[PDB]
């Protein structure tokens, strides 16, 4: 029922499955001819790109993460701290 | 020559201190010597002269302490009463029953020796909202809070209750549970819907917490 930027006391990094999922769905979109928001220098591979342009941090894609209670948080990618 | 007299004076006296003990981690004024009462003390401030102990007179009343009050202010006093009838019938339990409806005792701890009348059981729930407990002598004669496997069990304040709720966003029904006879419960006269913060120890955190709510 939506929580405030403020107030958020759900981790600030990512977790190996947001990660896996992200880097799941933007693959998808990639390999079904989406465009790309990283300079691909080199790489072909979907999966290969997804990761850089998270490394890059230039997906917009924005996970909601929900509270057992019904409530939840709203995270960037971008804002979401990646180290697994 | 003493026989079994001898240490079943031992008994009464030891199960004594657990009732003690009992009403102060309940939050009740009592000196830390009333509890550590020395046997010889015992068998003289209590017992006729013939070796046998008259319970009529252990009997005693508990006031809360300025401290518990702070938490839990409709805590009036206790009343803890030694019956001196080995099984205990409707006649004799309705003068405690009344005893304590009359001095407005919030609370009566009835302690027996054997049993009692079935009848008589059948007079606790009776006098709202005072309620009556019963305890076998048997039963006290150990401290079982006092035991290893026993961890620290704190009855929290509707306050501390409500708190509780609302950080963890629960509903009553999402917390851990504790048997309203359960033996623990039974010691701090627990009473449904109350909520017992448990302070373990643990060999993965330093303490850990839980909570149960009584059924």
């Amino acid at each position: 029922k939506a929580i405030p930027k403020d107030q958020r006391a759900t981790t600030p990094y990512m977790t190996k499955y947001e990660r896996a999922r992200i880097l799941g769905t933007r693959a998808l979109q990639i390999s079904m001819n989406a465009p790309v928001f990283v300079d691909l220098e080199g790489e072909t591979d979907p999966l290969r790109i997804a990761m850089k342009e998270l490394a890059e941090k230039k997906i917009p894609l924005v996970i909601r993460r929900y509270l057992p209670d019904g409530s939840f948080e709203d995270w960037s990618v971008e804002e979401l701290i990646v180290d697994l | 020559m003493d026989q079994e007299n001898e240490r079943n004076i031992s008994r009464l006296w030891r199960a004594f201190r657990t009732v003690k003990e009992m009403v102060k981690d309940r939050g009740y004024f009592i000196t830390q010597e009333e509890v550590e009462l020395p046997l010889e003390d015992f068998k003289a401030k209590y017992c006729d002269s013939m070796g046998r102990p008259q319970r009529k007179m252990m009997s005693f009343q508990a006031n809360p302490t300025e401290e518990s009050i702070s938490k839990f202010p409709d805590m009036g006093s206790l009343w803890v009463e030694f019956c001196d009838e080995p099984s205990v019938g409707v006649k004799t339990m309705k003068t405690f029953v009344i005893h304590i409806q009359e001095k407005n005792f919030q609370t009566g701890i009835f302690v027996y020796q054997n049993n009692i009348t079935p009848s008589a059981m059948k007079l606790v729930p009776s006098i709202p909202p005072a309620t009556i407990e019963t305890f076998n002598e048997a039963a006290l004669v150990v401290n079982i809070t006092h035991h290893e496997l026993v961890p620290k069990h704190i009855r929290l304040s509707s306050d501390e209750k409500r708190e509780l709720l609302k950080r963890y966003r629960l509903k009553e029904s999402q917390l851990p549970r504790i048997q309203r006879a359960d033996p623990v419960a039974l010691y701090l006269g627990l009473k449904r819907g109350e909520v017992v913060k448990i302070i373990r120890k643990s060999e993965t955190s330093g303490r850990y917490a839980s909570y149960r709510i009584c059924m």
